């Protein structure tokens, strides 16, 4: 009996967190995770050193990725001298990974001017100009890349790795931030922190998109042990599921908090109209997102009664 | 001025010789020796780089050249081909370059 209208509020909410954006926590912790790993690399990029050898030193040569956001550029050039020395854990990028950071990063600001669709919607796509020269040498290419949030968070995934697993040293100092020292400082001590959030971050929006994902191809329409035990265990799956999703997106505003604690607590929030004038902040337009989820978040919490009920009934008939 | 500074000037041939080096810049990245009178890739001894106080040798390397954390150099039992130029590569920790020169002889 008490089923129909447990069932009505476990699909209504599927419905909800997938097809609609301004009021979904999925949504918004989703698209909180890819402003944040933009914002972070804004605020960093400038001085993050790019170059060195892998097979064998060099200072010839140098790459120029272009919309980036460099000093007084809007692109970043990886070093020619730097190129003296080994690419490397706790050193300097190759110029292979910052292309692949590069690549990366392009495709997600390409696909939030365009917009991160909702996540039922897989279909949209988005176009995406890659400029590189070298010294001279110049690639310009446009390709087509899926708008959706389970591309666009594998992208993020592969910056903030490049970031965590070569932990790049920074450059010194010679209007700055206030984190750059005159010294060389290993970005993985001065921003470990933030780092581990948006990976948090990351990690947990996959895990929104995947439960999302299976949600919503699983909509769900008497006596003792007469095989209407499965779509119960159904129900529970799907409640357990939800749970699962609105957790996570609570989670994904806590886990960004902790750099409101460390040492972008302010830049990565802030910023002055890709341009030269964009390094060293943000500029990713985070607080809106933010409060946006936190919205989101408390709005929805309504339905957390509703979900645990679908499973302690549930659960009662086995 | 970054500066370089061979001790013994001249070599005997066996022994052994050490580069000093003068005005080393406070904040650093990064520094490198080469054999030759200039900065050349293929003419690498060594690099040190600061992030991992770590000093990867480069092609040039006899196995026999010690780098120490001030940027000088050493060459243990010095053969004729070491005698030469030698010039030292630095990185300061802006990424702007200095680059110094420096000589010994060896005699046998």
């Amino acid at each position: 009996t008490a089923i129909n209208q447990a069932i009505g509020n476990l699909n209504a909410n599927t419905q909800n967190l997938i097809d609609k954006t301004d009021n979904s926590p999925a949504y918004q912790a989703t698209l909180l995770a890819l402003k944040s790993t933009v914002g972070l690399w804004n605020s960093i990029a400038y001085a993050v050193i790019c170059g060195g050898y892998t097979d064998k030193p060099n200072h010839n040569t140098t790459e120029t990725f272009y919309n980036q956001p460099g000093q007084g550029s809007d692109s970043i050039t990886c070093g020619g001298h730097v190129g003296l020395l080994q690419a490397g854990k706790n050193n300097s990028l190759s110029i292979e990974q910052f292309a692949t950071l590069n690549k990366a990063y392009q495709i997600i600001q390409a696909a939030l001017k365009q917009g991160l669709p909702a996540l039922s919607d897989t279909k949209k796509t988005v176009e995406v100009t890659i400029k590189t020269a070298t010294n001279d040498t110049t690639v310009s290419i446009t390709d087509t890349f899926i708008n959706d949030a389970q591309n666009l968070l594998t992208q993020a995934q592969t910056i903030i790795n490049t970031l965590q697993d070569n932990c790049p040293q920074l450059k010194g100092k010679s209007n700055t931030p206030s984190w750059q020292t005159g010294a060389n400082q290993n970005s993985c001590s001065v921003f470990g922190t933030e780092f581990s959030a948006i990976s948090d971050m990351i990690s947990n929006a996959q895990n929104i998109v995947q439960e999302t994902q299976q949600l919503n191809t699983t909509p769900l329409k008497n006596l003792n042990s007469p095989n209407s035990i499965a779509l119960a265990q159904s129900m529970l799956k799907n409640a357990q599921s939800q749970a699962a999703v609105l957790k996570l997106a609570n989670q994904v505003g806590s886990d960004f908090n902790r750099i409101s604690t460390g040492v972008l607590k302010n830049y990565i929030e802030e910023c002055n109209a890709v341009s030269s004038n964009t390094w060293g902040k943000g500029c990713a337009g985070v607080k809106q997102t933010l409060t946006s989820l936190e919205n989101s978040n408390a709005s929805f919490s309504s339905q957390t009664p509703q979900i645990n009920q679908a499973q302690n009934l549930a659960n009662t008939i086995v | 001025q970054l500066t370089t500074e061979s001790m013994p000037f001249n070599v005997a041939e066996g022994k052994e010789v050490l580069l000093l080096v003068h005005n080393l810049p406070q904040q650093l990245f990064g520094y490198s020796w080469y054999k030759g009178e200039r900065v050349d890739g293929n003419r690498q001894i060594v690099g040190y780089a600061i992030g991992t106080q770590q000093a990867t040798p480069g092609p040039a390397n006899s196995g026999r050249e010690t780098i120490y954390p001030n940027a000088s150099l050493l060459i243990q039992n010095v053969t004729q081909n070491d005698t030469g130029f030698y010039t030292l590569q630095v990185i300061k920790s802006d990424l702007v370059n200095e680059e110094a020169t420096g000589q010994f002889h060896v005699y046998p």
